[PDB]
């Protein structure tokens, strides 16, 4: 005992759609614990390297901007009308990390074969301790719930391949990534290490000025140039890298002659940027199109 | 033999 009243939880999460943005949904602690526990089971039963098929919609960082998450579903179609892949960074920086991750977990549980969540670098206790999620849990619930989230985040998948052609991850490529089997061998639960394959997948960035690999300004992981992308795509017979992790003005931005695209789905990020958010739709023929969300 | 292609039809969503 007991079951999880998923439909009531989702109904309450969706209730505030159209209300003055910022209006909270305060689930019970056990409801949220239920969401973490049941989704954690689902994450572990599915591969850490997801293998997905189009059509699906792909979204980048949300960062607790819950009403922008709802807008994405509004324009993209609420599950299960459309399949979704999110590229991580659900929490921190925004005002409503809790509503955000809870709706995502809820949909993961309700539609486990049509709804998918990758791990971002903010789905990591050492990071979201600092940038808001801990403070939000502590304020609205307790630190024990925050540790329950950590335990759940530690089981998220870290990459996805869509129809053997699009490689998806939060950050980018790794100098340790030589085979896809190296990703599949990563055991869960796990924290995000300070270095290595898992770290790079959640932390690395493309860089125009770097030929091969370079030092990353974040002080973690690496930057990789257009050449690194071309070699990677050719080696694994892929057409595109789809990642997130960086705020871009129009919500999406191409790199290396459209061989890589960055998606960022949190419009006016932190209230400091004037960026749009974007969502990429991939149809059954792997035609990719962008919906852009201008900030409210 | 499917290949990734990009639509030039971009949809923008505003709030009036
Ligand atoms: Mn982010
Ligand atoms: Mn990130």
């Amino acid at each position: 005992m007991g079951s999880l009243n998923l439909d009531s939880i989702i109904g309450r999460l969706l209730e505030v759609q159209g209300s003055r943005p910022g209006k909270n949904v305060q689930l019970t602690e056990n409801e949220i614990r239920g969401l973490c526990l049941k989704s954690r089971e689902i994450f572990l039963s599915q591969p850490i390297l997801l293998e997905l098929e189009a059509p699906l919609k792909i979204c980048g960082d949300i960062h607790g901007q819950y009403y922008d998450l709802l807008r994405l579903f509004e324009y993209g179609g609420f599950p299960p009308e459309s399949n979704y892949l999110f590229l991580g960074d659900y929490v921190d920086r925004g005002k409503q990390s809790l509503e955000t991750i809870c709706l995502l977990l809820a949909y993961k549980i309700k539609y486990p074969e049509n709804f998918f969540l990758l791990r971002g670098n903010h789905e990591c206790a050492s990071i979201n301790r600092i940038y808001g999620f801990y403070d939000e849990c502590k304020r609205r619930y307790n630190i024990k719930l925050w540790k329950t989230f950590t335990d759940c985040f530690n089981c998220l998948p870290i990459a996805a391949i869509v129809d053997e052609k699009i490689f998806c991850c939060h950050g980018g490529l790794s100098p340790d990534l030589q085979s896809m089997e190296q990703i599949r061998r990563i055991m869960r639960p796990t924290d995000v290490p300070d270095q290595g394959l898992l770290c790079d997948l959640l932390w690395s960035d493309p860089d125009k000025d770097v030929q091969g690999w370079g030092e990353n300004d974040r002080g973690v992981s690496f930057t990789f140039g257009a050449e690194v992308v071309a070699k990677f795509l050719h080696k694994h017979d892929l057409d595109l890298i789809c990642r997130a992790h960086q705020v871009v003005e129009d919500g999406y931005e191409f790199f290396a002659k459209r061989q890589l695209v960055t998606l960022f789905s949190a419009p006016n990020y932190c209230g400091e940027f004037d960026n749009a958010g974007a969502m990429m739709s991939v149809d059954e023929t792997l035609m990719c199109s962008f919906q852009i969300l201008k900030p409210a | 033999a499917r290949k990734v292609r990009f639509s030039e039809k971009v949809t923008v969503h505003f709030l009036a």
